[PDB]
C-alpha cells in the first residue's frame, strides 16, 4: 500500500467511521481516522486559506484554516515524520465527492522545504508557488478527475460546463519533482505549505473535503476512494 | 449570494 | 527598563545564579535566570551554528546549536510572545566577558519575519542576511565594544590587535529597522534567526557567552552588565 | 542638495519643462527632465502594477507598468549607478498634486537587494514586503502629507474624509533601514522593486504622479516641490 | 533534435570551429559556435562561481564567472527566448573531456524562475538550491557519466577512485521537474542560475568545459558529443 | 463606475 | 582546533 | 592551487 500523512478539511461528518458531528480539520497518519481534529466553521461560497507547517526540531505538525475576518481553526499533533515516511516523497492536493457534492477549487498553492545537513551552512531547499494554473501544467501530476486551466484555477473534482459540482468524483494534483523531506544527518528539516480554496455547494449541503498530503513517490488514487475517503485511503480502517 | 449550509458569514 | 527575550549560549557556569554546572544554551524571558536550559558541548576554536525558530501557531520558541559532524543541543519553551513583547521590537546579538574571556565572533547572521494578517493572503515580511560585515555597516546599530570590519566579521567584544580577547567587555549589534513582531489579529506570525559564531579562548575556561535577543526599540546596554549578565540584564533577578 | 534616481509614473504632461504631451513613465537621474520616457496608457480608477529592476552586470535600469488585461509601458536606460549614488542609500515612494489632483494610493510594496562580494558565496541581502500598512508603521519614514492605516493602504497625498483627493499636496515614504546598493569589491549587485497603485481622479483630470526613488539617507522633501516636481526635485532644471 | 541554449565555460580553444584562441565563456544558441564570447582567466584547481541571469524586459542573457580576489569575465547577448525555446523546458549542467581532461566538479547549484502573468500580482515561481548532493538524488536526472555522492558533490564526468579525471567522458544533470520558461502574456519573465565549480587538470592543458543549459524536456546526450561538443551538440554546425 | 480621462478600459 | 576544554569529536 | 596554466593572482 501507500504511506499517507495528510491534513484534511473534512466538510461532511461521517460519524460512522470517527468523524465528529460537524465540519472539521484533522491530521491523518496512514488512516482516514484523524489522530486529532478541531471543529471548523466551514463557510460555503467563500475563498479560504490553509497553512501547514512542520519542523524536525519540535516534530509537531500544525495546520491553520481561516476565512477573511473570521476565526480560525487550528490542529496540531506531535509526530516524528522520520518513522512514518520514506526520505523521498511527493506532495499534493486531494479532494472528493460522493452522494453529496461541492466544488473543490484551488486558487493558489505554494510549498517550501529546507534541509540543513551535517555541515556548515549546507542547506538544500525546494520552493514552488502557483497563483494561476495553465491548461497544460507540465510540472503537476493530475490524477483522477483533476483538471487545470478553468479560469486559471485547479479543479480537483468534476464540475459541469459552468460551475455545478458532480457527485462520486476524485482528483489529485502532485508536484512533479520528488521531495527530500528528511535525512539522518540533518540538523533541521522543515516544510510549510499554503493554499487558498473555494468550496461551494449549489444546494446548501456539501461533501466531502480537500486534503494536503505527503506520500511515497508512486502514490496513486486507491480503488473506490471517492466520498468519505478523500481519494487518500483504500478503506476506513 | 450563493450562501452556505450552517456556519455564519456574509 | 527593557523587555528582553533571549536565547543564550552560556559558556561559563554561574551556579550562584541558577546556571546548571556546565556550558549550556538557554531561553531567557525578562531574566538571566533561564526558564529552560540544555547541556551544550561547546567547542573552543570551532565555528558553530545557531538556529532560533518561533511560530504563533504553536507559540513555542526553539533553538538548535551545533558543530559540524557533532551532536546538537536543543531547547524549547512554550511561550506566548504576545503577552511579553510590545508589537514593535528590535532584534540583535549580544556578548560579553568578565574575569575570563573568549572571542565572540559572528561570521554571518540572517533573520526572517512573516506576519500573515487576517485577509486573503496578506503577508508582511522582513528578511536580511549578512554574510560579511564591512567597516561601516550602516544598517546595524553597534553598542558597547562591538565593531565590524576585520576579515569581514562582527566582533561583539574587544579583541587585541593580535587577536586576543579582552576581559570585562560588552557588545551588542542590533538591526537598524524596527520589527513588527506580532499583531492583534495575525492568523500566523513567525520568525527564524540564524548565525555562525566562533568562540576561542586562550585562558582556562572561557566566558561569558553570546545571545540572540529581542527587545524594545530603544534598548541599550545596562550598566555593569558585563560578565555573567551577557550585556542583557541589569541584575541577576 | 540630494542625489535622486527615480522612475516616475507621470500622470500630467507639463510640456513646458520637457514632458511629452501625454501620461508617461520615465527614468530620472538627478533631474525631473527624464533621460528617457514611454507613453503610458494611464487608466483612472484601476489598480496597477509597477516593476523596477537593475543589475550591475548590464548596468541597465528598467521599469514595466501595466494594468490587468492591458498592454504594458516599458522604459530602460543604461546607467552605472556607482557613478551616481553613494553606496548607502534609502528607498521610497513619492507623489504629489497641484492645481489638479488624484489619489496616490499604494496597496502594496516590496523590495529586494542583493550584493555578492569578492568571496565564495558571500551574499548580503535585504528584503521587505508590505501588503497592508498599519496606522503606526514604525519601519517607514513618512514625510509631508503621507499617511498609513486608511484601509490598510498608504496614502501618499492628502485625501478628504472619504476619498476626495486634495490639490497642492506632497508625501513620501522611505524604508527605515539604509540600503547598501553597491560596493567596489562586488561581483554582482542587483535590486528589484514592485508596487501596486490606485490613481483616481473624481473629476476626469489627474495630476501629478507617483515615483519610486533612491536617494541619500538624509533626503527630505525639497522646498516647494509639490505638483510637477513630484516631491523629488527643488527646481525644473 | 534538441533545442539548446547554453552558457559554456570552454577550457580548451578549438579554433578549428570558431573558438577564440584562449579559454573563454560564451553564449550558445542552438550551436556550439558561440554567438558571443569573452576571455576567461580559468584557474586550475581553484573553486569558481558562475552567475547566469535573464529577464523578459531587457531580453538580454548575461553571465558572470569569477574566482575569489580575482577579476571577472562577463558576457551578454540580446536574445528573445520566446522565439527560441518552447514554453516548457528542462534546465541542467553539462560537461566533458576528450584527448585532454579535467575534473568537472559542481559543489553547489541553485536556480530561480519567476513568471508574472498579466493579472493583479499573479506570480508563478520555482526555486531549488543544492548545497550538497547525495548518492541517491531523486530530484535530478543524471545522464552519461554523471554521478553524485562523493564529498557531497556532483561529478559531471568520470573520475578515478584516486581522483584523476578520465578522457572521453560526457555527463549531464537535469532538474527533474519541467520549467515553465515563458508565456504568451507574461508581463515579466526571468530566471537566474548560480553554481560553484572546481576544475582541476593533471596533464598540460585541460578540456573541454562545463555548460549551463536549457533544453526541451526530453533532451539527452547526442552521440559522440564528447570533447569539443560539451555533450550539448551533435555536430559543430 | 468612477471611470477615467482618456485611455481605454472597463 | 588550536585547542579546547572537555572536547574532541571522534 | 596544486598548480595551474597561464595563472596566479598576485
Ligand atoms: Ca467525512
Ligand atoms: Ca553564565
Ligand atoms: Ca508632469
Ligand atoms: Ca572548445
Ligand atoms: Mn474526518
Ligand atoms: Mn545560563
Ligand atoms: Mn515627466
Ligand atoms: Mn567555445
Amino acid at each position: 500500500a501507500d504511506t499517507i500523512v495528510a491534513v484534511e478539511l473534512d466538510t461532511y461528518p461521517n460519524t460512522d467511521i470517527g468523524d465528529p458531528s460537524y465540519p472539521h480539520i484533522g491530521i491523518d497518519i496512514k488512516s482516514v481516522r484523524s489522530k486529532k481534529t478541531a471543529k471548523w466553521n466551514m463557510q460555503n461560497g467563500k475563498v479560504g486559506t490553509a497553512h501547514i507547517i512542520y519542523n524536525s526540531v519540535d516534530k509537531r505538525l500544525s495546520a491553520v484554516v481561516s476565512y477573511p475576518n473570521a476565526d480560525s481553526a487550528t490542529v496540531s499533533y506531535d509526530v516524528d515524520l522520520d518513522n512514518v515516511l520514506p526520505e523521498w516523497v511527493r506532495v499534493g492536493l486531494s479532494a472528493s465527492t460522493g452522494l453529496y457534492k461541492e466544488t473543490n477549487t484551488i486558487l493558489s498553492w505554494s510549498f517550501t522545504s529546507k534541509l540543513k545537513s551535517n555541515s556548515t551552512h549546507e542547506t538544500n531547499a525546494l520552493h514552488f508557488m502557483f497563483n494561476q494554473f495553465s491548461k497544460d501544467q507540465k510540472d503537476l501530476i493530475l490524477q483522477g478527475d483533476a483538471t487545470t486551466g478553468t479560469d486559471g484555477n485547479l479543479e480537483l473534482t468534476r464540475v459541469s460546463s459552468n460551475g455545478s459540482p458532480q457527485g462520486s468524483s476524485v482528483g489529485r494534483a502532485l508536484f512533479y519533482a520528488p521531495v527530500h523531506i528528511w535525512e539522518s544527518s540533518a540538523v533541521v528539516a522543515s516544510f510549510e505549505a499554503t493554499f487558498t480554496f473555494l468550496i461551494k455547494s449549489p444546494d446548501s449541503h456539501p461533501a466531502d473535503g480537500i486534503a494536503f498530503f505527503i506520500s511515497n513517490i508512486d502514490s496513486s488514487i486507491p480503488s473506490g476512494s471517492t466520498g468519505r475517503l478523500l481519494g487518500l485511503f483504500p478503506d476506513a480502517n | 449570494m450563493y450562501w452556505y449550509p450552517y456556519a455564519s458569514g456574509s
